[PDB]
């Protein structure tokens, strides 16, 4: 069901620098207190990465071209959910993450969008807090579920006074998409920041799609929190990584910058 | 500061003691 | 000197397998040419010392 | 004996004096060990061929299926089933085999019609309803089910489709209702000379002749291979074997190796353990979460230590940095064994007088022949 | 097909569609046993399967 808000015209887009964020465990295997060098996509370091900020709301779609860096310093949960595709029509399965307060929901149906789709917290409508149905309309052709508990929880530290930056990797590869993670607590008042932390592996899918584009959904004549996120694309690379005693990837060189 | 696939690494006659001692 | 080595040429071209081994077989002689090459060394690490 | 491997490699019948190279020696596997994921989310066999009512084959039902484990155990096993028949595997080989996507067609039909669900038949059941293609590579499963489906009355409720226009096309559906054009003549209404309405339905009664009896039918269909794998048949896996060499298998990380339980502790994600060199050295057991170091299966050259043959044909067998302790897998009767900085030296004594080096052992020892 | 072939079928040349295994080089099976397809072991000249 379309709630259309053509309300904010199409704007110039915000740049950041993206320091030394972004990398990610390259593969299940364990090494420690070593120099390894590999070739994977990662993010260039110190590039400049796509900025949006969330009368502060914004909701662009987007291309997708092999992989993304997406993260977030935001504070109570307002960012939500995920849409990739290659049309956005139902000629193409196109595949949805949907989380709420706990849940995640990953489903593959050919949905048929909307110009302007995204879930708001409801109320009404049916009735309170409904099924994540909005965006779309046709499931009829369900070629997957999947579905599972906490995949962007809250942290403490004294009740999240702070921002906590939430990074996500998104990848398609031999017909697995796949995710990698990390949450932190950080003091930040407008851009990612500098500072090293690692995205571990966080779930693992064989949609086996053809992927094109992408549009982060978002909660709200109508009031919400407001908060950045930030798009990068990854690149063909070659990264030198210094895995520590523990077998954790501790600090890591871009060979090209 | 300081076997696999089949290579080895073999020890020399002259074991660090012997080469104190001839030292 | 240095750190003497020897090698199994079966075990680093062949390692577990038979099926490797025979085409091997092939080349003959070369495995105990570097064999001896290796082991020549090896002695004269020892005489140097 | 070991004298004879020096003769035949050094191509000579008297041989000098000194240490000289033959084969190496290498530990043999003790056995092989499959370790695999436990058989986990089952596929949804219980509703597919144990739901209780089945569609009629005219509006015949297709169960989609994915993310699952398919075990056949329960399955082709049991003799629940007269008429279990592949097309395109053993179905013994179905748990040893892996599936694209899958789509459980489930209906009732005659038994004398049974037959013509089997790939490239003629008769209203596959010339109407359903058509199995000439290259059909799933398998079929059907039974007698006089004592499920047959009413006293007749079940009327299941019906076949009598009359169509034409033989349709494998995989095509209809739920068409309208009437069918016998004569040259249109048809108008609902009924008339010539007139039919398309589908008929079964008189399964438990007094039917057997063929004429109902029979369940599914059909495993499946299209393969062209797209990952989200359905596959169960991997069994075996008990864990420790402080032996054997041939392993993780999750497919096939090798060889003396596993022994490792202090390493890998963060939650990861299972297995590289090197320097990038060469597995550890591995995480995919059942009993814990980390194990492999330690490649005990190796090093034989050399055999001699006196010229020109003086004597007694000898001695240095394992170059083999423990004893690993020997006796092979002269593993013993009876004169040392073990040194070198390796393990077998038929030798040890003598505490420092002689000059006569032939050099390694690592501080030589050896010599004497009184 | 001159010397060897007739309207009817010449039934007389056969071939093996079934085996334990693959056959050895210049190996000859004359046998005639019952092969087992299915699970169930078939004493006697015929069975299900
Ligand atoms: C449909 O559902 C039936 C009920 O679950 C199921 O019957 C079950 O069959 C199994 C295997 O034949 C039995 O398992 C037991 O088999 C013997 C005893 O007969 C024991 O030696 C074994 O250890 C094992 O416990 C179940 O007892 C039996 N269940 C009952 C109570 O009937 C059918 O097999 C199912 N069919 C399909 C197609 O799913
Ligand atoms: C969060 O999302 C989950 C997943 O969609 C919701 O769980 C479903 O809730 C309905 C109604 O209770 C059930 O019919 C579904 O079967 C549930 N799914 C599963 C997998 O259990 C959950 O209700 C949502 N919670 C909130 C607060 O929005
Ligand atoms: C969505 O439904 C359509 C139509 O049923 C599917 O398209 C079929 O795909 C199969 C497999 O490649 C082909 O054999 C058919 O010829 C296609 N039919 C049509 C009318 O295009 C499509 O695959 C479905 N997608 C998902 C994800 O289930
Ligand atoms: C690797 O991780 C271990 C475990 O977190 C660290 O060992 C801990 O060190 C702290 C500080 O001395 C102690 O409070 C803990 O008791 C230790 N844990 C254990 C299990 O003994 C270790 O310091 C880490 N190493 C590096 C280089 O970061
Ligand atoms: C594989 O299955 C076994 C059970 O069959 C699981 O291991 C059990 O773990 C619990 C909790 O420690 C014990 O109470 C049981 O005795 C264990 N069972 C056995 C047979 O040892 C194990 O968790 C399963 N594999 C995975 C990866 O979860
Ligand atoms: C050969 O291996 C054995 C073990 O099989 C070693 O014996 C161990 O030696 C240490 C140090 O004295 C003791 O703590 C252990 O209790 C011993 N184990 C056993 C099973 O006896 C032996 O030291 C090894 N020798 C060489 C030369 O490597
Ligand atoms: C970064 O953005 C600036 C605009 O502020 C642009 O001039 C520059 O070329 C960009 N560099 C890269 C590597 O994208
Ligand atoms: C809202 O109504 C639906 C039926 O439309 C019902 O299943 C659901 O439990 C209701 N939710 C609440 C919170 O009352
Ligand atoms: C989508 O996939 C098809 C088939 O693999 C391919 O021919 C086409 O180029 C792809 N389109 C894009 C935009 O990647
Ligand atoms: C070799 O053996 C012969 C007996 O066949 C013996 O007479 C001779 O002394 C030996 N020569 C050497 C070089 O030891
Ligand atoms: C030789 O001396 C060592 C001490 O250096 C002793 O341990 C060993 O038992 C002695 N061997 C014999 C045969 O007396």
């Amino acid at each position: 069901q379309c709630v259309n808000l053509r309300t904010r015209t199409q704007l110039p887009p915000a740049y950041t620098n993206s320091f030394t964020r972004g990398v990610y465990y390259p593969d299940k295997v364990f090494r420690s207190s070593v120099l390894h060098s590999t070739q994977d996509l990662f993010l260039p370091f110190f590039s400049n990465v796509t900025w949006f900020h969330a009368k502060r709301f914004d909701n662009p779609v987007l291309p997708f071209n092999d992989g993304v860096y997406f993260a977030s310093t935001e504070k109570s949960n307002i960012i939500r959910g995920w849409i990739f595709g290659t049309t956005l029509d139902s000629k193409t399965q196109s595949l949805l993450i949907v989380n709420n307060a706990t849940n995640v929901v990953i489903k593959v149906c050919e949905f048929q969008f909307c110009n302007d789709p995204f879930l708001d917290v409801y109320y009404h409508k049916n009735n309170k807090s409904w099924m994540e149905s909005g965006v779309y309309s046709s499931a009829n052709n369900c070629t997957f579920e999947y579905v599972s508990q906490p995949f962007l929880m809250d942290l403490e530290g004294k009740q999240g006074n702070f921002k906590n930056l939430r990074e996500f990797v998104f990848k398609n590869i031999d017909g697995y998409f796949k995710i990698y993670s990390k949450h932190t607590p950080i003091n930040l008042v407008r851009d990612l920041p500098q500072g090293f932390s690692a995205l571990e592996p966080l779930v693992d899918l064989p949609i086996g799609i053809n992927i094109t584009r992408f549009q982060t959904l978002l909660a709200l004549g109508w009031t919400a929190g407001a908060a950045a996120y930030y798009v990068g694309y990854l690149q063909p690379r070659t990264f030198l990584l210094k895995y520590n005693e523990n077998g954790t990837i501790t600090d890591a060189v871009d060979c090209a910058l | 500061t300081l076997k696999f696939n089949g290579l080895t690494v073999l020890p020399p006659l002259l074991t660090d003691e012997m080469i104190a001692q001839y030292t | 000197s240095m750190t003497k080595t020897s090698v199994d040429c079966t075990m680093y071209i062949c390692g577990d397998s038979t099926e490797c081994s025979n085409l091997l077989l092939q080349y003959g002689s070369f495995c105990t040419q570097l064999n001896r090459a290796l082991t020549g060394i090896a002695v004269e690490q020892d005489k140097n010392t | 004996d070991p004298l004879s491997e020096t003769k035949c490699t050094l191509k000579s019948f008297t041989v000098e004096k000194g240490i000289y190279q033959t084969s190496n020696f290498r530990v043999q596997p003790t056995e092989s060990i499959v370790r695999f994921p436990n058989i986990t989310n089952l596929c949804p066999f219980g509703e597919v061929f144990n739901a209780t009512r089945f569609a009629s084959v005219y509006a015949w039902n297709r169960k989609r299926i994915s993310n699952c484990v398919a075990d056949y155990s329960v399955l082709y096993n049991s003799a629940s089933f007269s008429t279990f028949k592949c097309y395109g595997v053993s179905p013994t080989k179905l748990n040893d085999l892996c599936f694209t996507n899958v789509y459980a067609d489930s209906f009732v039909i005659r038994g004398d019609e049974v037959r013509q669900i089997a790939p490239g038949q003629t008769g209203k059941i596959a010339d109407y309803n359903y058509k199995l293609p000439d290259d059909f590579t799933g398998c079929v499963i059907a039974w007698n089910s006089n004592n499920l489906d047959s009413k006293v009355g007749g079940n009327y409720n299941y019906r076949y489709r009598l009359f169509r226009k034409s033989n349709l096309k494998p995989f095509e559906r209809d739920i068409s209702t309208e009437i069918y054009q016998a004569g040259s003549k249109p048809c108008n209404g609902v009924e008339g000379f010539n007139c039919y309405f398309p589908l008929q339905s079964y008189g399964f009664q438990p007094t039917n002749g057997v063929g004429y009896q109902p029979y369940r039918v599914v059909v495993l269909s499946f299209e393969l291979l062209h797209a990952p794998a989200t359905v596959c048949g169960p991997k069994k896996s075996t008990n864990l074997v420790k402080n032996k060499c054997v041939n392993f298998n993780f999750n497919g990380l096939t090798g060889t190796g003396v596993l022994t339980e490792s202090n390493k502790k890998f963060l939650p994600f990861q299972q297995f353990g590289r090197d320097i060199a990038d060469t597995t050295d550890a591995v995480r057991d995919p059942q009993t979460l814990e980390i194990l170091d492999i330690t490649p299966c005990s190796f090093g050259g034989v050399s055999v230590i001699t006196p010229g043959t020109n003086t004597s044909n007694q000898v001695a067998v240095l394992y170059q940095g083999v423990n004893c302790t690993e020997v006796p897998v092979a002269y593993s009767t013993g009876s004169n064994v040392f073990q040194t900085r070198a390796g393990c030296l077998i038929g030798a004594e040890h003598v505490n007088n420092s002689y000059e080096c006569d032939i050099p052992i390694g690592a501080g020892i030589c050896a010599s022949y004497q009184t």
